[PDB]
C-alpha cells in the first residue's frame, strides 16, 4: 500500500504502525532487501562505508572547530596543569541567570562545557599550538569528508561500480591494507613526529611555510644513508626538559629511553617516533606476503588447506575455510569486531598506565572518562562480534562445504563447550560471591581479621618479573644479575624501572586481596557473557527444543507456548541477554578502575585496600561517599556547575527505569489497552473527524526487547558518566 | 568569541526549525501511498 | 449492537454538537476553520501570559504570551496541513476541504491571538 | 588569538558544500 | 452440496448492545456474519462480552473478526449442539461464504479436498538458509 | 504505590512531627526539610534516600549490622 | 500472511485442525499414514500465527509448522 | 609479597587492642556477675584467643593489619602456609568427590528399578545411608572406573541436537 519500506514489500503492505518501526529497524540489513544481488549488496556496503568515513571526519572537524572557536586552547597551552579545557560554548535560552554565572566559571567566554575527551592533550602533544592550527585542521577535515562523500557517490556510478571479483580479492586487499593503510600511514606519522611534533616539544616553531628549510636533525639524512643510525639516538631530552620550550631539550629524534617524561608524566616523543618507524617497517614487510599479479607470494587458500595436523586431531583442519570466510560477510564482520573490540580494550588498558599525551596523567577526569568510554565501546563491539558470528551460523554457514573442518568439529562438540563454560561461570560466581559475603559478614560482626583475603601472588610475581621490587620476588627484571636485566640495562630498563618502582604513576599499580576479588569478579563477568554469546551462536541453527531453528532466522520472537514454552529461544535473544551481562561486566571493570584511581589520586591508597574486600565497603565508600557533590549540583539553596551532572544523573536513572517497563510487561496487555484506546477515539465526537493511516498496535515482542534494552543501556551509560565525571571533577 | 550572534540563530534553527521540517517531510514520506 | 447512552443519544447532546462549527449543517470548511481557530487561539494565550517565563514582568508578559500563542497556532496550522496531505490522497473530509480548513484555522488563530492581545491591552 | 568572522563564514560555506555532497550520496544510495 | 446464501433479513439475537462490537473497519475494510438455527430460546455468551438471548429459529450476528465468529461457533457446537455458517462481507456488498467451506467441518476428512502446503519430506530434511540466498524465496520451507 | 506512601510517611514524620522537645521548642529529626526539598526528585534522592541511609551503611560493627547485611542481601 | 506447511510425518490425528481458531487447516484424503488423511492449510490468509496447531501436534518433530511472515489486518488479529 | 608475620605486625596488635577496648567500653555499664557481663567477658576471651591463634599460625599480615592467605602450592609449602589453602583444598576435594560419588551411585542404583523416577523424590533412606557410607572410598573406585572406561557414556549413546 504505502511506499516507505521500498526495500521490503512485506513491510510496505503492513497496515499498522509496525511498518514504520520495522522499516527503520531493517533498513541496513541489505541482504534481506527485496531483489538484492550479491554485487549490488557489496556496492551498497562500499558506498555506506564511504558515508561512515565522511561522518567520522566531519565529527573530528567539528571537535576541532568548536575548540578553536569557543575553547581556551592557547590559555591551556600556557598553563596545562591549572586550566580546565573548554569543549564548546553553551547557548540555552532556558537558562536562568545563576545557571549562566555557574557555567561561566568566572571566565569571559560565557557559559561553557569543560571537555573530558582529552583532545587538548593530544593536540598539544602532536604539535598544535594556536587556534589557527586547529581551524586549518578542521577545514581540511571538512574537505576530506566532502571528498569521501564524492567518492561514495562516484563508485555507485555504473562506470565506476566495482565488480564482485574486485570485492572478493582478499590477497590484494590484505597486501595493500597492511603495507599502505598501516605501514605507510605509520611511516608518515613518524615523519610528522620527527619534522613537527618533536621540534614543537622543544620550543621550535615548524609549520608548512618553513618545514622544507628546517632540519629535523642537525646532521640531516646523511647518518641514515651512511648506515650509521645511532646518531639519531644521541643526545636525547634530559630529565630537566620543559615541554614546549628549549630548556633541557636534546637533538635526538629516535630513542628507546622508556618510562615517562618527568614533567609531562607521559611517554617520550622520540620513543613514539621510533615505535611508529619500526611499526611502519614491520607492516610494510607484512604487506608483501600475499600473491597478487606478480607471481610471488602466498595464496591464503593454500595456507589454510595445508594446515591440517597429520594425526587427525583437527579432522580436515582448515580445509574449505577460505571459501567460508570469503563468501560470508558476517564471518568477516565477526572477526573484525572481535579484533577491534579487543584492540579497544587494549587501548583502554594502555593509555591509563602508559599515558602517551603530555599532561594527561594529571587530568584525572579525562583519564577516567577515556578508560570508561573505550571499555564500554569494547564491550558493545565484542557483543556485536558474537552476534554476527551467530548470524553467520544461521545465514551463511554451509555444512557440506565445511565437512569435517574446525568449524564443523566445534559445532559437533558444542555441548561440551557450553557445559564447560557453564561450569567455570558457576564456580567463579559461587566462590567470588561467597568470599565477598563472608568478608561482609566478618565486617558486620566487628571482626575484620576473620576475612578471607587471598593474596594475588601470581600477578605480583608477574609484576616482580617486570621489575617491581616491592613484593620481594627476585627474578628477571628485579634480579640485578639476571640476563634479562643486563640485556636491557643500557637501552630501556633505567626509565622502565624508574617508572615501575614509582608509586606516583599508574604503571603496574600495587595490588592486594581486593584486586584479587575484583579480578575474579571480572573473570566471572567475561566467562558468563561469553557463555551466553557462545551458546547463542552454537545453538543458532538448532537445539533439542527447536531442531529447525535455522529455518526461522536469526531474530524471531519465540516458537509459541507449546513444548513447554519457547520464550527468548532465538540467537538474537541470546545477544539481548548477553548485553545485560556485558554491561554488568564493564560496570565492574570501570567501578574498579575509578575507585582504585580515586584512592590513588586523593593520596589515600588504604581506602581501597581496606574497603574493597567487602561489598558494603564498595557501596558506602565508593557510591554513597562520592555522590555527595554530584547530587548537590542543585539544591534548595541554589545551584553550581555540577547541576547539569545531577540532572543527567536523575535522567539516566529515569531512562533506566523506563526500560524495565518494556522488559517486564509484555505485549498482550498493551495490545488490549490500545484496542480500548482505538475504540475510544472512534466513539469520541470532534475527534473521530481525524483518523489514523496506520492502525495503532502494540510494539512487537522482539521490538520490545530491543527498546527495553536500549533504554536500559542508555540509562546505565548516562548515569555512570554523570557520576564518574562529577565525582572526579568536584575533587580535582 | 567571533560572530557571537551565530549561536542565537543556529541553535533555534538546528533545534526547532530543522527538526520541524524534518518530521513534517518524513511524516509526509512515510504516509505516501 | 452499538451501546447507546444518554451521553451519546440525547436530543440535547445531539443538538449541542450540531451547532458546533465542525458539525453545522451548511458551512464552508474555511469558515469552520475560522471559528475553531478564533476560539482556540483566543484561549491558548491565557496560560502563556499568566504562567510563562516572563509572567512577572509587566507589559512584556502579555506580548510574550501572545507571541507564544501565535507560535503554537502556526505549529498547529502546519500539523493540520501535513495531516490533510496524508489523510486524503462531507466536504471537510477531502484534500481541498482540509486545505481550506487549515487556512481558516491559521487565519482564525492569528485573529484570536491578536484579539486576546487587544483585550489584555484594554 | 581568536578566529575571525570571515574564517567562520568560510568554514560554514565549506560545510555547506560538504552537506550538498552528503545529500547527493544519500540520494544515490537510496536509488 | 451448494454454498448457502446470506439472508440479511434474518433476526438478530436479543442483545442490549455493548462497546465491544463493530468499528470503522466493518464499514471500510470487511466484517463477518455468523448464522445459526437455534432449537430454542436460550442465553449464550457473546464473544465480544456479555450475555445475549438467541431467538428460536434462525439467528444472525455481525462480528468484527473471523476468530470471533469461530469462537461463537465453537460455543454453539459444544454447548448448544448447533451448527452454523460463517460469511465474510465486504463494503461493496459482496458476501464470501467461509465456514464450513465444503459443507463438512474441516476436522472431518472429505473427498474433493486438495492438500495445500504439503511437503513430501520430514521437517529435518529442509535445506540450509545459505542455499536460498538471492533467490527471492521466503525460506528453506519455501523450496 | 506503597513504596511512595511509606517514603512519604517516613520523611514527613521525621521532618515535621518526630523530634526532641527542648525549652525553646521542637527540634525535628531531619529539621523540617520536607517542605523545602520534597518537591523535587533530587530532593527525595538526596535528602531522604542518600541522607537517611547513612545509618544502615555504617551499621557494621554494631547491633544494627544485621540491618546492613539485610540491606545488601535484599538489593 | 503466515506460511503453514504440513510435513509427511503427519499421522492424521486431526488435532491441529480442531485447535485452529481461524479455520486455516483441514484434513484431506491421503495414503502415507494409517489414518488415510493428512492435514492441509488452504486458508493461510486467515492464519493469525497463534501456533495452537503446533501445540496440538503429537509427532516428533512437528508435522505442522507455522512460519510467521508479512503482517496483514487478519494476521495481526485486528478488529479495528 | 612484602607482607609481615601477624605475630610482629603493629596493625594486628593495634586491631586486637581496639577490639578489646571497644568490648571493655561496652562491659563497664553492667554489674559484675550479670549475664551481659559474662557474655561480654566470653567475647573478650574469644577475641584474645583468636588473635593469639592467628599470630601463632604463621599468618602473614598486610599494611592493614589483616591476615592474608597464600594459595600458590609452592609458596605455601616452602614457607609454612599450606594450612591456609592447600590442605583445605584437599579436604574440600575429598568431601566433594564423596558427595558426587554418593549421588552417582544412588542414581545408578535407582536406574535399575521398575520405577526409577520414584526413588528420586521418595528417597530410599537405608540405601542412601549405605551408599553414603561407601563414599569414603570414592577415589579408588572412581579412578578404576576411569581406567576401565566405565565412568563415561559413549558418544553414540548420548542425544545431541542437529548441527
Ligand atoms: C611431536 C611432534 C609434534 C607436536 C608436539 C605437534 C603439535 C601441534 N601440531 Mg603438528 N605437532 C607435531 C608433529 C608434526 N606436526 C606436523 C604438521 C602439522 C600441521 C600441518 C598442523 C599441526 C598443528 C599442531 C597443533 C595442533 C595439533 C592438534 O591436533 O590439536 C588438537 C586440538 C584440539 C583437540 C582442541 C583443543 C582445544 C582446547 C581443549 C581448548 C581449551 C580452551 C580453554 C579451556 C580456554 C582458554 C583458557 C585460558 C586460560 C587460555 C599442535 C601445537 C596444527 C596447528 O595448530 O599449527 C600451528 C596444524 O595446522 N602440525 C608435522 C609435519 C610437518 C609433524 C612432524
Ligand atoms: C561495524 C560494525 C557493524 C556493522 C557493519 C553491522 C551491520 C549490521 N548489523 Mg551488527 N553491525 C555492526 C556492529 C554491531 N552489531 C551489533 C549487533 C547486531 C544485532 C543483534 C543485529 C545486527 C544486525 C545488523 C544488520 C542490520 C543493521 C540494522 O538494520 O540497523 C538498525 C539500527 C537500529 C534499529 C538502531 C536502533 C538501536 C540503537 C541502539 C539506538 C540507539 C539510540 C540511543 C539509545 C539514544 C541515546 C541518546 C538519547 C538518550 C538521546 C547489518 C548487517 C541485525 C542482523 O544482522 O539481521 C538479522 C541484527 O539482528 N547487529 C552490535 C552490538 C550492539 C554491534 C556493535
Ligand atoms: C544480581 C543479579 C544476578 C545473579 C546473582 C545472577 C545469577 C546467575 N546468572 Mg543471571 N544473575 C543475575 C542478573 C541477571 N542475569 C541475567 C541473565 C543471565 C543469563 C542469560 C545467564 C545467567 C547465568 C547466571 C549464573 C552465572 C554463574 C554464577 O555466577 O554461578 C553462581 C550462582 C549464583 C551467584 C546464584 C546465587 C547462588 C546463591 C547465592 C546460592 C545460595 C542459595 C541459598 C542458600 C538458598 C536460600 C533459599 C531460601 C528460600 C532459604 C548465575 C546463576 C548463566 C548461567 O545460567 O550459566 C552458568 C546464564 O547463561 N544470567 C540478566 C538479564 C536477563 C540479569 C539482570
Ligand atoms: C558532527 C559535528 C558537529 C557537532 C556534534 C556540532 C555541535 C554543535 N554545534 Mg557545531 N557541531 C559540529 C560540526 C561543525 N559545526 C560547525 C559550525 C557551528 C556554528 C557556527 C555553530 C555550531 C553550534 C553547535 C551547537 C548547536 C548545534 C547547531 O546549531 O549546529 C549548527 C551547525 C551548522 C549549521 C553547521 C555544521 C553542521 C554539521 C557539520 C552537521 C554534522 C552532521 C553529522 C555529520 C551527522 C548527524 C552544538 C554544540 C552553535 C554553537 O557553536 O554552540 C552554541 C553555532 O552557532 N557549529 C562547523 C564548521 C562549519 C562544523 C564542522
Ligand atoms: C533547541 C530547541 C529549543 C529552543 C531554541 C527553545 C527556546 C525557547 N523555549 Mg524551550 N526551546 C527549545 C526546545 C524545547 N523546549 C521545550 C520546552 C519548553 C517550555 C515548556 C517552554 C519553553 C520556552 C522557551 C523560550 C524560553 C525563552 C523565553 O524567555 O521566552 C520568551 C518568549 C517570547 C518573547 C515569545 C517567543 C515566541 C516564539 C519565538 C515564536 C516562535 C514561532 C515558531 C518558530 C514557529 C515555527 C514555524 C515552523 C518552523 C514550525 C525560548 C523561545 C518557554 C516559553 O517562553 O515559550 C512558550 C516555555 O514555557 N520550552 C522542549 C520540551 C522538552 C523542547 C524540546
Ligand atoms: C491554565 C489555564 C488558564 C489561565 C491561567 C488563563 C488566563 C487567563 N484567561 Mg483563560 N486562561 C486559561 C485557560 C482557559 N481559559 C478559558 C476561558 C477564558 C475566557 C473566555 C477569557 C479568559 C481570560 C483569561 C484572563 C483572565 C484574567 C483574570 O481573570 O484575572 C487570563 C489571562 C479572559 C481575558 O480577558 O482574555 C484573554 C477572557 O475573556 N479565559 C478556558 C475555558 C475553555 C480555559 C481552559
Ligand atoms: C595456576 C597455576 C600456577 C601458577 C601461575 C604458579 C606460580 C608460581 N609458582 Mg606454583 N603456580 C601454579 C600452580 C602450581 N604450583 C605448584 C607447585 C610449585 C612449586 C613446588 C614452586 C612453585 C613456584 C611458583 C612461582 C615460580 C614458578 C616458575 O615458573 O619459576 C620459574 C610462581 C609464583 C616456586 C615458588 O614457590 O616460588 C618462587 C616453586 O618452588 N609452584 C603446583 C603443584 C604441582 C601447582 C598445581
Ligand atoms: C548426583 C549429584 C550430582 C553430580 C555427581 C553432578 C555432576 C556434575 N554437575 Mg550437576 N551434578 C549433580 C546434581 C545436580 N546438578 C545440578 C545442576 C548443575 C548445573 C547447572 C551444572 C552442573 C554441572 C555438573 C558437572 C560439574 C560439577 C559441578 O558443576 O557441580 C555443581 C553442582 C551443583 C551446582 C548442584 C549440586 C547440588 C548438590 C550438591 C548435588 C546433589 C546431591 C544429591 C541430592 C545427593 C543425593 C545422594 C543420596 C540420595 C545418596 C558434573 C558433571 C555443570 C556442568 O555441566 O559442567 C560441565 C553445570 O553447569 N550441575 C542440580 C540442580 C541444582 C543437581 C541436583
Ligand atoms: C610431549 C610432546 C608430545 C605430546 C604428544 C603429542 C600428541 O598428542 O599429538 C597431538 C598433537 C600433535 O598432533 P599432529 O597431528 O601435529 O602430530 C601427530 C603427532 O603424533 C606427532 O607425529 O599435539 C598436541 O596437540 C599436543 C602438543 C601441543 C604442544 C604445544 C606446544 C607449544
Ligand atoms: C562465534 C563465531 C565467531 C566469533 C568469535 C569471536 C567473537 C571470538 C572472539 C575471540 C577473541 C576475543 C579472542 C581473543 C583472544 C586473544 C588471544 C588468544 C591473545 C593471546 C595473547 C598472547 C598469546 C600473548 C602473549 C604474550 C606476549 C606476546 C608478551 C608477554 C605477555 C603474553 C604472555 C600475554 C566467528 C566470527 C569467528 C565465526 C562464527 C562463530
Ligand atoms: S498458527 Fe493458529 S491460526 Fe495459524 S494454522 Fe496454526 S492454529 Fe490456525
Ligand atoms: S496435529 Fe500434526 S499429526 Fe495431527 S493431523 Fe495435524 S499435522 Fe498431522
Amino acid at each position: 500500500a504505502t511506499k516507505f519500506p521500498k526495500f521490503s514489500q512485506g513491510l510496505a503492505k503492513d497496515p499498522t504502525t509496525r511498518r514504520i518501526w520495522y522499516g527503520i529497524a531493517t533498513a541496513h540489513d541489505f541482504e534481506s532487501h527485496d531483489n538484492i544481488t550479491e554485487e549490488s549488496l557489496y556496492q551498497k556496503i562500499f558506498a555506506s562505508h564511504f558515508g561512515q568515513l565522511a561522518i567520522i571526519f566531519l565529527w573530528t572537524s567539528g571537535n576541532l572547530f568548536h575548540v578553536a572557536w569557543q575553547g581556551n586552547f592557547p590559555q591551556w597551552v600556557q598553563d596545562p596543569l591549572h586550566v580546565r579545557p573548554i569543549a564548546h560554548a553553551i547557548w540555552d535560552p532556558h537558562f536562568g541567570q545563576p545557571a549562566v554565572e555557574a557555567f561561566t566559571r568566572g571566565g569571559a567566554q560565557g557559559p561553557v562545557n569543560i571537555a573530558t575527551s582529552g583532545v587538548y592533550q593530544w593536540w598539544y602533544t602532536i604539535g598544535l599550538r594556536t587556534n589557527q592550527d586547529l581551524f586549518q585542521g578542521s577545514v581540511f577535515l571538512t574537505i576530506l569528508s566532502g571528498l569521501f562523500l564524492f567518492a561514495g557517490w562516484l563508485h555507485l556510478q555504473p562506470r565506476f561500480q566495482p565488480a564482485l571479483a574486485w570485492f572478493k580479492n582478499a590477497e590484494s586487499r590484505l597486501n595493500h591494507h597492511l603495507s599502505g593503510l598501516f605501514g605507510v600511514s605509520s611511516l608518515a606519522w613518524t615523519g610528522h613526529l620527527v619534522h613537527v611534533a618533536i621540534p614543537e616539544a622543544r620550543g621550535q616553531h615548524v609549520r608548512w611555510d618553513n618545514f622544507l628549510t628546517t632540519l629535523p636533525h642537525p646532521q640531516g639524512l646523511a647518518p641514515f644513508f651512511s648506515g650509521n643510525w645511532a646518531v639519531y639516538a644521541q643526545n636525547p631530552d634530559s630529565s630537566a626538559h620543559l615541554f614546549g620550550t628549549g630548556e633541557g631539550s636534546g637533538t635526538a629524534i629516535l630513542t628507546f629511553l622508556g618510562g615517562f617524561h618527568p614533567q609531562t608524566q607521559s611517554l617520550w616523543l622520540t620513543d613514539i617516533a621510533h615505535h611508529h618507524l619500526a611499526i611502519a617497517v614491520v607492516f610494510i614487510l607484512a604487506g608483501h606476503m600475499y600473491r597478487t599479479n606478480f607471481g610471488i607470494g602466498h595464496t591464503m587458500q593454500e595456507i589454510l588447506d595445508a594446515h591440517t595436523p597429520p594425526g587427525g586431531g583437527l579432522g580436515a583442519g582448515h580445509k574449505g575455510l577460505f571459501d567460508t570466510v570469503n563468501n560470508s560477510l558476517h564471518f568477516q564482520l565477526g572477526l573484525a569486531l572481535a579484533s577491534v573490540g579487543t584492540i579497544t580494550s587494549l587501548v583502554a588498558q594502555h593509555m591509563y598506565s602508559l599515558p602517551p599525551y603530555a599532561f594527561l596523567a594529571q587530568d584525572f577526569t579525562t583519564q577516567a572518562s577515556l578508560y570508561t568510554h573505550h571499555q564500554y565501546i569494547a564491550g558493545f563491539i565484542l557483543c556485536g562480534a558474537f552476534a554476527h558470528g551467530a548470524i553467520f551460523f544461521v545465514r551463511d554457514y554451509d555444512p557440506e562445504q565445511n565437512k569435517g573442518n574446525v568449524l564443523a568439529r566445534i559445532l559437533d562438540h558444542k555441548e561440551a563447550v557450553i557445559s564447560h563454560l557453564s561450569w567455570v561461570s558457576l564456580f567463579l560466581g559461587f566462590h567470588t560471591l561467597g568470599l565477598y559475603v563472608h568478608n561482609d559478614v566478618m565486617q558486620a560482626f566487628g571482626t575484620p581479621e576473620k576475612q578471607i583475603l587471598i593474596e594475588p601472588v601470581f600477578a605480583q610475581w608477574i609484576q616482580a618479573a617486570q621489575g617491581k621490587t616491592l613484593y620481594g620476588f627476585d627474578l628477571l627484571l628485579s634480579q640485578s644479575n639476571s640476563a634479562a636485566f643486563s640485556a636491557g640495562q643500557t637501552l630501556w630498563l633505567p626509565g622502565w624501572l624508574d617508572a615501575i618502582n614509582s608509586n606516583s604513576n599508574s604503571l603496574f599499580l600495587t595490588i592486594g586481596p581486593g584486586d584479587f576479588l575484583v579480578h575474579h569478579a571480572i573473570a566471572l563477568g567475561l566467562h558468563t557473557t561469553t557463555l551466553i554469546l557462545v551458546k547463542g551462536a552454537l545453538d543458532a541453527r538448532g537445539s533439542k527444543l527447536m531442531p529447525d531453528k535455522k529455518d526461522f532466522g536469526y531474530s524471531f520472537p519465540c516458537d509459541g507456548p507449546g513444548r513447554g514454552g519457547t520464550c527468548d529461544i532465538s540467537a538474537w535473544d541470546a545477544f539481548y541477554l548477553a548485553v545485560f551481562w556485558m554491561l554488568n561486566t564493564i560496570g565492574w571493570v570501570t567501578f574498579y578502575f575509578h575507585w582504585k584511581h580515586l584512592g590513588i589520586w586523593q593520596g589515600n591508597v588504604n581506602q581501597f585496600n581496606e574497603s574493597s574486600t567487602y561489598l558494603m565497603g564498595w557501596l558506602r565508600d565508593y557510591l554513597w561517599l562520592n555522590s555527595s557533590q554530584l547530587i548537590n549540583g542543585y539544591n534548595p539553596f541554589g545551584m553550581n556547575s555540577l547541576s547539569v551532572w545531577a540532572w543527567m544523573f536523575l535522567f539516566g536513572h529515569l531512562i533506566y527505569a523506563t526500560g524495565f517497563m518494556f522488559l517486564i510487561s509484555w505485549r498482550g496487555y498493551w495490545q488490549e489497552l490500545i484496542e480500548t484506546l482505538a475504540w475510544a477515539h472512534e466513539r469520541t465526537p470532534l475527534a473521530n473527524l481525524v483518523r489514523w493511516r496506520d492502525k495503532p498496535v502494540a510494539l512487537s515482542i522482539v521490538q520490545a526487547r530491543l527498546v527495553g534494552l536500549a533504554h536500559f543501556s542508555a540509562g546505565y551509560i548516562l548515569t555512570y558518566a554523570a557520576f564518574l565525571i562529577a565525582s572526579t571533577s568536584g575533587k580535582f | 568569541m567571533a560572530a557571537a550572534y551565530l549561536p542565537s540563530v543556529l541553535v533555534p534553527l538546528v533545534g526547532l526549525v530543522f527538526p520541524a521540517i524534518a518530521m513534517a517531510s518524513l511524516f509526509l514520506y512515510i504516509e505516501k501511498e | 449492537g452499538m451501546l447507546e447512552t444518554p451521553v451519546t443519544s440525547s436530543p440535547l447532546v445531539a443538538g449541542f454538537l450540531s451547532n458546533l462549527p465542525a458539525y453545522r449543517i451548511g458551512v464552508s470548511p474555511l469558515l469552520r476553520g475560522v471559528e475553531i481557530g478564533l476560539v482556540h487561539g483566543f484561549l491558548v494565550t491565557g496560560p502563556f501570559i499568566k504562567l510563562g517565563p516572563l509572567r512577572n514582568i509587566p507589559g512584556v508578559a502579555e506580548r510574550a504570551g501572545c507571541l507564544s500563542g501565535a507560535g503554537l497556532v502556526v505549529i498547529l496550522a502546519v500539523a493540520l496541513t501535513i495531516y490533510g496531505a496524508s489523510a486524503f490522497q462531507d466536504p471537510l473530509q477531502t484534500a481541498d476541504g482540509w486545505q481550506k480548513f487549515s487556512a481558516g484555522w491559521l487565519v482564525g488563530g492569528l485573529s484570536g491571538v491578536a484579539w486576546a492581545w487587544i483585550l489584555t491591552q484594554t | 588569538m581568536p578566529l575571525s568572522d570571515s574564517q567562520i563564514f568560510i568554514a560554514l560555506f565549506i560545510a555547506l558544500l560538504t552537506g550538498i555532497l552528503a545529500v547527493r550520496l544519500g540520494l544515490e544510495l537510496y536509488s | 452440496w451448494k454454498p448457502p446464501t446470506l439472508d440479511p433479513s434474518t433476526p438478530s439475537p436479543i442483545f442490549g448492545g455493548s462497546t465491544g462490537g463493530l468499528l470503522r473497519k466493518a464499514q471500510i475494510e470487511e466484517f463477518y456474519v455468523i448464522t445459526w438455527d437455534a432449537k430454542k430460546e436460550q442465553v449464550f455468551e457473546m464473544p465480544t462480552g456479555g450475555a445475549a438471548i438467541m431467538r428460536s429459529g434462525p439467528n444472525l450476528l455481525k462480528l468484527a473478526r473471523k476468530e470471533q465468529c469461530l469462537a461463537l461457533l465453537t460455543q454453539l457446537r459444544n454447548k448448544f449442539k448447533t451448527d452454523g455458517q460463517i460469511y465474510r462481507v465486504f463494503p461493496d456488498g459482496e458476501v464470501q461464504y467461509l465456514h464450513p467451506k465444503d459443507g463438512v467441518y474441516p476436522e472431518k476428512v472429505n473427498a474433493g479436498r486438495t492438500a495445500v502446503g504439503a511437503k513430501d519430506r520430514s521437517i529435518g530434511k529442509n535445506t540450509n538458509p545459505v542455499a536460498v540466498k538471492f533467490t527471492g524465496k521466503l525460506g528453506t520451507y519455501d523450496v | 504505590s506503597l513504596s511512595i506512601a511509606i517514603f512519604h510517611f517516613s520523611w514527613k514524620m521525621q521532618s515535621d512531627v518526630w523530634g526532641t522537645v527542648n525549652s525553646t521548642g521542637v527540634s525535628h529529626i531531619t529539621g523540617g526539610n520536607f517542605s523545602q526539598s520534597a518537591n523535587t526528585i533530587n530532593g527525595w534522592l538526596r535528602d531522604f534516600l542518600w541522607a537517611q541511609s547513612s545509618q544502615v551503611i555504617q551499621s557494621y560493627g554494631s547491633a544494627l549490622s544485621a540491618y546492613g547485611l539485610i540491606f545488601l542481601g535484599a538489593h | 500472511s503466515h506460511a503453514v506447511k504440513i510435513y509427511d510425518t503427519c499421522i492424521g490425528c486431526t488435532q491441529c485442525v480442531r485447535a485452529c481458531p481461524t479455520d486455516v487447516l483441514e484434513m484431506v484424503p491421503w495414503d502415507g499414514c494409517k489414518a488415510s488423511q493428512i492435514a492441509s492449510a488452504p486458508r493461510t490468509e486467515d492464519c493469525v500465527g497463534c501456533k495452537r496447531c503446533e501445540s496440538a501436534c503429537p509427532t516428533d518433530f512437528l508435522s505442522v509448522r507455522v512460519y510467521l511472515g508479512s503482517e496483514t489486518t487478519r494476521s495481526m488479529g485486528l478488529a479495528y | 609479597s612484602g607482607l609481615t608475620p601477624c605475630s610482629e605486625s603493629k596493625g594486628f596488635a593495634k586491631r586486637q587492642k581496639n577490639e578489646i577496648k571497644a568490648l571493655t567500653k561496652r562491659l563497664k555499664q553492667y554489674e559484675e556477675g550479670s549475664a551481659p557481663s559474662l557474655a561480654l567477658k566470653a567475647t573478650i576471651e574469644r577475641t584474645e584467643k583468636r588473635f593469639a591463634n592467628y599470630g601463632n599460625a604463621g599468618l602473614l599480615c598486610g599494611t592493614d593489619g589483616l591476615p592474608h592467605l597464600i594459595s600458590d602450592p609452592g609458596l605455601a609449602l616452602r614457607f609454612g602456609h599450606a594450612g591456609e589453602t592447600l590442605i583445605p583444598t584437599v579436604g574440600f576435594l575429598y568431601i566433594a568427590g564423596w558427595i558426587g560419588t554418593a549421588g552417582r551411585d544412588y542414581l545408578i542404583a535407582s536406574k535399575g528399578e521398575a520405577k526409577p523416577r520414584e526413588k528420586e523424590y521418595i528417597i530410599d533412606v537405608p540405601l542412601a545411608l549405605k551408599i553414603s557410607a561407601q563414599g569414603a572410598g570414592w577415589p579408588f573406585r572412581v579412578i578404576r572406573e576411569l581406567q576401565k572406561g566405565t565412568l563415561l557414556e559413549k558418544d553414540s549413546n548420548i542425544t545431541v541436537s542437529p548441527r
